[PDB]
C-alpha cells in the first residue's frame, strides 16, 4: 500500500525503487489573445524519476510538440508519463528494474498500473508523503536541460552530485526535500541562500555547490529558518 | 403447464418459485408447485425457518425433464431430483392435484416480469456457468465463489462467470493502453462478443443470471459480475443501437423488481453514478435512469 513517516527507511534498503513525479510533464503560461479571449502556450516538462537509494535521476524532457493536435491535454500527461516510465524499465536490464515504483500524484496510479501490466510483480504505489518534487525546475542545471530542448530528449543526472561518499542516502534524500521545500516556499531566498558566498562554486558535473561538512549545516539551518519563517507569514502565527 | 411435486416438507422453510414465495410449516401437507410457464427457465429456492443463512436454489426448465422435490435429512436440505419414469411421475403429480396439496404458480395474465428478467437467459448457458453435467438442473447458494473471486478454492462448487478485469492484458492492447482503459469499446466488441460469447443474447443471458443470483440468493460474486457487465457496455462509446435499447429495458426491470429495503447492499453506488451520469452511455438509459431516480435517489 501507501509509503508514509511510518515505512520511511523502505526507500533506502536494497530493493530497487523509483519515485515518479508528473507534476512538471505539461507546463503553461496563460496569456490573453488579440479578442481579450485567454489561450494557454504549453513549455517543455520533464518527468522527475529518481532512485532515492542511488539518487540516480533519469529526467525525460517533454517538448512541447507531444501536445501538438491533442485533446484534454493534463489528462493525456499522466498517460503520457506513465508510457516513459514503462520504456525506461523496459530498456534498464532485468537486474537494474525497480521492484517498486512510488507515484507522487494518486492520479498516476491507473496510468502506469495500465502501461506496466507486462510487470506484474513491479508493485504501483502511492505515498502520503507531500514531496517537494515539483521544485526540480528550479535547480538552474535542470531548468537549462528542459527549455533549451529541441526534442524529446533522456538527460541522466545524480541529484547528490557525491554527498554519497560523505554521508548515507536516508541523511542525502533529507537534505535533497529540506533543498527543494525551501526552494518550493521561496525560490530567491533559497537560491540567495545557496550561492550567497562565490568562494563555494557548483563542479561542472554536479548541481549544488561544493560546501565542506560543515558549511552544509549552515546551509541546512538557514533552509529550516527561510521555512518556518514563510509558514509564519502564509498562516499569520 | 408443468408441475415440480415434493414428496414432502419435513422442515419449516420459506420456498420461492421464480419472483414468489411462501411459508410452508414443519410437517405442512405440502406437495409442490403446478401451473408453471413452459418457455423459461426458473429458479426454486429455499430459506429454512431455523437458519436464515444459507439461501439456496435450483435452476431448471419443465422442458428438458420430469423434476421433484425431496428433503435429504443427511445433508439437511430440499434436493431437485430427476424423475426417469414418466407413468410414476403423472401418476405422483395427478394424486397430488386431486387432493390439492400444490400451490398453483401465481402468474398475473398482464405481468411480463419473468420473461423480462429472463429473456436471454438459457438453462445450456447457465450449465456451463454452475459445472454438475450428471443434472440437467443447477445449483447455486449464497455462499458460492466465482473463479475471479477465487483468482485473487474448490473449483467444483464455483460459479464459471466470464472474467472482466478493466485492468488486464484481456482488456488492453499494447500501445492502445490510454484508448483502452478510457473507451472499453475494443473489450466490449472484440473481446467479448465477437471472442467469448459470440452475441449480445449471450452476453445478456448472463448478465440477467448474474442479477438473479445476485438477487434470490445474496451472492455476492454475482453481484460483481452484475455490475461489471453494465460497467464494460456504459463505458464503451461505440455499443450498437439495439443493445443500448435491449440493455436500459433489461436494467429497468431488474431495478422494478430489487426489493427497496436490499438497494443498500445489492447496488454499487460508484458503478451506477459512473453509469448514469458521467459514461458514455449517460444519455442512452432513459428508463433506466427514471426508475433509479425515482426508486434510489439516496444510492445518487
Amino acid at each position: 500500500g501507501a509509503m508514509n513517516s511510518s515505512n520511511y527507511a523502505e526507500l533506502f534498503n536494497n530493493d530497487i525503487k523509483l519515485f515518479v513525479d508528473d507534476t512538471n510533464v505539461y507546463r503553461v503560461t496563460v496569456h490573453k489573445t488579440f479578442e481579450g479571449n485567454v489561450a494557454t502556450k504549453a513549455i517543455n516538462g520533464c518527468i522527475f524519476t529518481l532512485n532515492p537509494k542511488t539518487g540516480h535521476l533519469f529526467l525525460k524532457i517533454i517538448h512541447t510538440s507531444v501536445w501538438a493536435g491533442q485533446k484534454r491535454l493534463s489528462q493525456l500527461a499522466k498517460w503520457k508519463t506513465a508510457e516513459e516510465v514503462s520504456a525506461l524499465v523496459r530498456s534498464l536490464p532485468k537486474e537494474e528494474q525497480p521492484k517498486q515504483i512510488i507515484v507522487t500524484r494518486k492520479a498516476m496510479l491507473d496510468p502506469l498500473e495500465v502501461h506496466m501490466l507486462d510487470f506484474p510483480n513491479i508493485a504501483i504505489r502511492p505515498t502520503e508523503l507531500r514531496l517537494p518534487f515539483s521544485a526540480a525546475m528550479s535547480i538552474d542545471k535542470l531548468s537549462d536541460v528542459v527549455m533549451k530542448a529541441t526534442e524529446p530528449q533522456m538527460v541522466l543526472f545524480n541529484i547528490y552530485d557525491d554527498w554519497l561518499d560523505r554521508i548515507s542516502s536516508y541523511t542525502a534524500f533529507s537534505r535533497l526535500t529540506l533543498l527543494l521545500r525551501a526552494l518550493k516556499t521561496n525560490e530567491e531566498s533559497a537560491k540567495m541562500i545557496l550561492l550567497s558566498d562565490p568562494t563555494i562554486t557548483i563542479k561542472s558535473y554536479h548541481l549544488w555547490p561544493s560546501f565542506t561538512d560543515e558549511q552544509w549545516i549552515t546551509i541546512e539551518s538557514q533552509m529550516r529558518d527561510l521555512i518556518l519563517t514563510e509558514y509564519g507569514r502564509k498562516y499569520n502565527v | 403447464m408443468n408441475t415440480v411435486p415434493f414428496t414432502s416438507a419435513p422442515i419449516e422453510v420459506t420456498i420461492g418459485i421464480d419472483q414468489y414465495s411462501f411459508n410452508v410449516k414443519e410437517n405442512q401437507p405440502f406437495h409442490g408447485i403446478k401451473d408453471i410457464p413452459i418457455g423459461h427457465v426458473h429458479v426454486i429456492h429455499f430459506q429454512h425457518a431455523d437458519n436464515s443463512s444459507m439461501r439456496y436454489g435450483y435452476w431448471f426448465d419443465c422442458r428438458m425433464g420430469n423434476f421433484y422435490i425431496q428433503y435429504d435429512p443427511k445433508d439437511g436440505l430440499y434436493k431437485m431430483m430427476e424423475e426417469r419414469d414418466g407413468a410414476k411421475f403423472e401418476n405422483i403429480v395427478h394424486n397430488f392435484k386431486e387432493r390439492q396439496m400444490m400451490v398453483s404458480y401465481p402468474k398475473i395474465d398482464e405481468d411480463d416480469t419473468w420473461y423480462n428478467l429472463t429473456e436471454f437467459v438459457q438453462m445450456d448457458k447457465i450449465r456451463k456457468i454452475v459445472r454438475k453435467d450428471e443434472n440437467q438442473f443447477s445449483y447455486v447458494d449464497s455462499s458460492m465463489t466465482t473463479v475471479q473471486e477465487n483468482e485473487l478454492s474448490d473449483p467444483a462448487h464455483s460459479l464459471n462467470y466470464t472474467v472482466i478485469n478493466f485492468k488486464s492484458r484481456e482488456a488492453i492492447r499494447p500501445g492502445h493502453e490510454m484508448e483502452d482503459f478510457l473507451d472499453k469499446s475494443y473489450y466490449l466488441n472484440t473481446v467479448m462478443l465477437q471472442g467469448i460469447f459470440k452475441n449480445s443474447s449471450n452476453y445478456f443471458g448472463e448478465l440477467q443470471f448474474a442479477f438473479l443470483n445476485a438477487m434470490f440468493f445474496g451472492n455476492y460474486g454475482s453481484s460483481l459480475q452484475w455490475h461489471a457487465m453494465i460497467e464494460l457496455i456504459c463505458s464503451s462509446a461505440t455499443v450498437p443501437k439495439h443493445m443500448l435499447d435491449k440493455l436500459d429495458e433489461i436494467l429497468y426491470y431488474q431495478i422494478k423488481t430489487l426489493p427497496e429495503q436490499y438497494s443498500d447492499i445489492l447496488l454499487n453506488e460508484r458503478v451506477w453514478n459512473i453509469c448514469l451520469y458521467s459514461s458514455f452511455q449517460k444519455n442512452s438509459l432513459h428508463n433506466t435512469e427514471k426508475i433509479m431516480e425515482n426508486k434510489y435517489p439516496e444510492l445518487l
